[PDB]
RNA sequence: UUUAGAAGGAGAAGUCAUUUAAUAAGGCCACUGUUAAAAAGUGUACCGCCGGAUAGGCGG
């Protein structure tokens, strides 16, 4: 039981879902934390028995499946629905890189394997893996390539002028440039019980509605804490959330 | 209709009329916002919505994702005439909202989308696909002259290498760290290039633009060199790429 | 067991990436390479085109596949019977078949180079090349193999056709497939990427597949071609001709379904789960066809 | 009206990219054409382009491939509308094998008809093929009359036979490279083609730039060569062919000319269904279309 | 002589130094003759020999 | 166990015509560039032989 952190660098994925509820372009950072649980679930299928809590996300480049329409933007693609007209969806393809906090035994010049061969059966909000350049188990505070950090900047989310988050958000959004909107965790309502049609009925079912707040990027080489990022999950009674504290 | 919390927005083939509205307004300032935080100006079982689990600290719950379309109906008008950047979505034809039968998503079918874009200098490019693509030389296949096994072994050849180091990768340098790696496998593409048991104490590893605009460790863009050669080069290739 | 679940999901076997273009010659195919920008036009509109240089012959088209075990991707299953079901019908069809039949078409299909659809037309010769990752294979001429005469007797098209249909039954838990090709055309003449469907307020021209500039086609597209050996549909022999697998038969080319009748997806899973009557080998080689592409199975609930 | 039907176009061509020679060393001598700027007079940049003043011969490099109508049909909605198009293309390869078409279109290459307005004062224009190793014979595209077509000569009916027969029988490609020079003077103004811009404030004269240098559409060059259609009503009064196309006219006269008479919207609901004889004339019309292709529902 | 550094390598032979017709020396490579003098350095007993007095 | 699981964008085209931009014009005056340095690694590698396999070994 010792605490350390792997790197998965330069994942670049296919078609992630960028359309999540109204940010296009970075998907919600719960997908990330639901591919972390995933990993974390194909590694205790084996018996190594290795717990992971926090995830960090790098953002190294971005292409949004479009073009420039007359003046700046964007119109995107899409592939042709068949058997079961299209509604709403947009696809990216973007080139990241993930931190872990690992808090587990054995860990060290081991389980980088497991992770290489239980990787291949994941998909990063629902697009291809294909290459991943590295997996790396540097436990150095400068073990960063030049990347961008989203961080939970919750300054101008904060304090900002006008009365509430809709009056406030664009207000603070225009002073700002770097700052960008993410959807963090999701809460709506109650009754966590057992009704039918679940995808595992042996579970707790609710209704639920995605949340939202403000993002910032920063680089590798100026930071502020470790602490300051790997986001880490929360839970109360009945507001399932991820966050930075 | 109209409620907040409509089906058949996400995806579609839901028969189902899951509308939870919202009867609870807590518009406090806290750490994020939800439908009930913003302007606000306008559900049993599941089947074809997204169903996904989230660990509670102790067993995991399934919670039924349900969209936000009076958000989606409010920042199409705030970004109207607001200054930050937006992407349009022209996804959508007027047949399947009116199969679909939300009077809210009817009148912006076509609406103006919040985006997250991370800054413009990592949006990939031509030169950002061909920076990731590393040059080969044309001529290595087999031994052809001057050659025994690999190593270029005969003279009055070294001016033909010095033209295959030119004529590819000019003019096209990259950052340090946008450089093809060093990896492990080396050692075995020294063992399997053509039958060697280790890495010769009497040759060395050379390739033909060595950490500078291309080159990267295929099975064929090395050429193991010996000690007069590679010290010319070594200030041969600095000539003209001082 | 009387009904199928209320959400089956299934992940595809088959995952291919996109494909990006380049502009090479015949002589100096492995040599050099050179990227296919999308150039602009003038017509009467704003319309998208695309062509080799005056000094280049063939085009080179390379895209990768991804192949995971049927058995595995079983992504979610609200029932235990019915998946212990499935599961025991899988294990019987590698007892006695092995995935072959099915895996000899799916690199058949690869074999006569479909995936240049509009490219394939007036070329003169092609050199499509297929590598995995730890052993490279020989190539093969696509003009040597017809659309319709499959080739069940090959060597290089068994042996990967095993090597496939080892991660098929389980065996392995991946694979990984490099494929290149060289279709040769003429000098200076047109190559024909993908069109997408961005749809636009003002603009009416056609806009192709950019990727980075250098072309490419969609991987919906050149993944149909690798999965279009369905010959076991009625009446196939009044057409002559293969279709791909789908679950109703529904190709877009001629608008009336193909298997639309009780020989189809739904009519089959209801007469082998339930019924596990001898129904005949062509059927479970439609079956587990259509079970390797997978997708969304649930029962039709309202 | 049946449902999606649609076609490939049978004969290809690329863009032609324009060069400068001088005709002491035409074959040996090949330099580079750029598209000039210089503005003219109200605020409008304009772009001309001429030769220099050292050289005298236009230079015009294109290549044609030919693919069969049989491997060229693109959308099959229905069986029956298609072995309709099998039938009626086999009846009229039975006899001469798109020979009355191939002639005509190895003649419509061989008087230089390409160049729109190049050919307007010129002292002597060459047409010559040099696709395989071999070389045919140079051509005198002087010697050519517009309204006429010339039925006996040597490599025009030898070419003529290769495309007749390679369109229906021998191959499915066939690509014949062309290159043809025109001498219109020194340092004269040569015409390529126009670029339709899409920018406000800007009465721009954008030409065409491929490769960098001068060139030609490939829409412009095929519809010099689609101009054989002298089988259409009133063509003894009027005197002068028109270009082959679905509706009847083209947008030179603009009023339409075959609306109801012979036109595709119009004749091939008693062609393809009905299957009654027709003359000849109309059969050549009928696949002149299908040579061009396009959309047919 | 002290040859003259890399200048051109249109000659990638050894070159030497030429003034007012004739070879010599580098006046740099007598300062650093005259500069080693300094045995107070710190290990004195590990090393024993004068080092030019440098800025480190 | 991730707003998870799935998907054929297609065929066809004529952008064209002419056009004079030009008259007039003062960049100015003054401010020490200096401190200090390692190009050279050994800069070239021959015979007499025994050996008759261009194996391999003694001496100058």
């Amino acid at each position: 039981m010792m605490k350390g952190y792997i790197l998965l660098e330069k994942v670049n994925i296919e078609n992630a879902n960028a359309f999540n509820n109204i940010i296009v372009g970075i998907p919600a950072i719960t997908s990330f934390l639901g591919f972390a649980r995933a990993l974390e679930r194909k590694l205790n299928a084996k018996e190594i028995a290795i717990r992971i809590n926090g995830v960090g996300l790098e953002f190294h480049e971005y292409e949004l499946k479009g073009y420039k329409n007359k003046r700046g933007q964007y119109v995107t693609s899409c592939p042709l629905p068949g058997s079961i007209h299209i509604m709403n969806q947009a696809y990216i393809d973007l080139n990241m890189s993930f931190l872990l906090e690992v808090e587990g035994p054995h860990v060290d010049m081991s389980t980088c394997k497991s992770i290489k061969s239980t990787m291949e059966t994941l998909r990063i909000a629902g697009g291809i893996i294909r290459n991943y350049k590295k997996i790396r188990l540097i436990d150095t505070l400068a073990d960063i390539p030049y990347g961008y950090f989203l961080t939970l900047r919750q300054d101008n989310l904060n304090d900002a002028a006008g009365d509430d988050m809709l009056d406030k958000m664009i207000h603070a959004l225009q002073q700002e440039d770097t700052l960008v909107p993410i959807a963090v965790g999701f809460k709506a309502l109650s009754e966590v019980g057992h009704v039918e049609g679940q995808r595992d009925p042996e579970k707790d079912h609710c209704f639920v509605e995605s949340i939202f707040s403000l993002g910032g990027f920063e680089c590798s080489k100026i930071l502020e804490d470790i602490n300051s990022c790997l986001w880490r999950y929360k839970t109360e009674e009945g507001l399932y959330l991820c966050t930075i504290i | 209709h109209l409620a907040t919390h409509v089906a058949k927005f996400t995806e579609t083939n839901s028969p189902g009329n899951i509308g939870a509205y919202d009867i609870l307004s807590s518009d406090m300032n806290c750490g994020y916002l939800d439908t009930a935080n913003a302007g606000w100006k306008e559900y049993r079982t599941n089947q074809f919505i997204k169903q996904v689990f989230f660990p509670v600290g102790g067993s995991y719950h399934l919670l039924s994702i349900l969209p936000s379309t009076v958000l989606n109906y409010e920042v199409s008008d705030r970004l109207y005439r607001s200054k930050i950047p937006k992407i349009r979505l022209r996804l959508l034809s007027s047949n399947a909202a009116s199969t679909t039968g939300s009077r809210l998503v009817s009148k912006n079918k076509w609406p103006l989308v919040f985006q997250a874009l991370p800054p413009k200098f990592l949006e990939k490019n031509l030169a950002k696909a061909l920076d990731k693509e590393y040059l080969l030389p044309d001529i290595n296949i087999d031994e052809l002259e001057g050659v025994d096994n690999g190593c270029l072994i005969d003279e009055a050849l070294l001016p033909l290498i010095i033209d295959e180091g030119k004529r590819k990768g000019e003019g096209n340098y990259r950052p340090r760290h946008l450089r093809d790696e060093r990896k492990e496998e080396t050692v075995q593409a020294f063992l399997d290039k053509y039958g060697y048991c280790n890495i010769p104490v009497g040759y060395e590893v050379h390739h033909i633009v060595p950490l500078s605009q291309g080159g990267a460790d295929s099975i064929k863009n090395m050429i193991m060199l010996s000690i007069e050669h590679h010290e010319r080069v070594t200030e041969a290739h600095a000539s003209y790429f001082k | 067991l009387k009904s199928r679940p209320e959400n089956l999901s299934f992940a595809r076997c088959l995952n291919t990436t996109e494909a990006k273009f380049w502009q090479t010659d015949f002589l100096k195919r492995h040599t050099f390479k050179l990227p296919l920008l999308i150039t602009d036009k003038a017509v009467l509109q704003k319309s998208q085109s695309c062509t080799l240089s005056t000094e280049c012959d063939t085009l080179r088209i390379d895209f990768g596949i991804k192949v995971l075990p049927v058995k595995e991707s079983m992504y979610s299953c609200s029932d235990y019977n019915y998946r212990t079901a499935i599961y025991q019908k899988i294990d019987e069809y590698i007892a006695e078949d092995g995935f072959l039949t099915l895996a000899k078409r799916y690199v058949n299909n690869i074999a006569n180079a479909r995936f240049l659809w509009r490219n394939r037309k007036g070329a003169e010769i092609i050199e499509t090349i297929v590598t995995i990752e730890d052993k490279e294979y020989p190539s093969f001429n696509s003009k040597s193999f017809n659309l319709d005469t499959f080739v069940e007797d090959n060597a290089t098209i068994n042996e990967i056709a095993q090597q496939i249909a080892d991660t098929f039954a389980g065996k392995r838990e991946y694979l990984n497939i490099y494929v290149t090709c060289f279709v040769k055309i003429g000098c200076a003449m047109e190559v024909y990427p993908s069109q997408e469907m961005t749809f636009d307020d003002d603009d009416k021209g056609k806009k192709l597949f950019k990727f980075e500039g250098s072309a490419g086609m969609h991987s919906q597209k050149i993944n149909n071609a690798l999965r279009t050996i369905d010959t076991w549909y009625p009446d196939y022999t009044t057409y002559e001709f293969p279709i791909p697998v789908e679950n109703y038969g529904a190709a877009r080319s001629i608008g009336i379904p193909f298997r639309p009748d009780t020989k189809s997806f739904y009519k089959l899973i209801d007469r082998m789960i339930l019924k596990n009557e001898d129904l005949p080998i062509e059927d479970k080689h439609y079956v587990m066809a259509i079970l390797i592409r997978g997708g969304m199975f649930s029962k039709k609930q309202e």
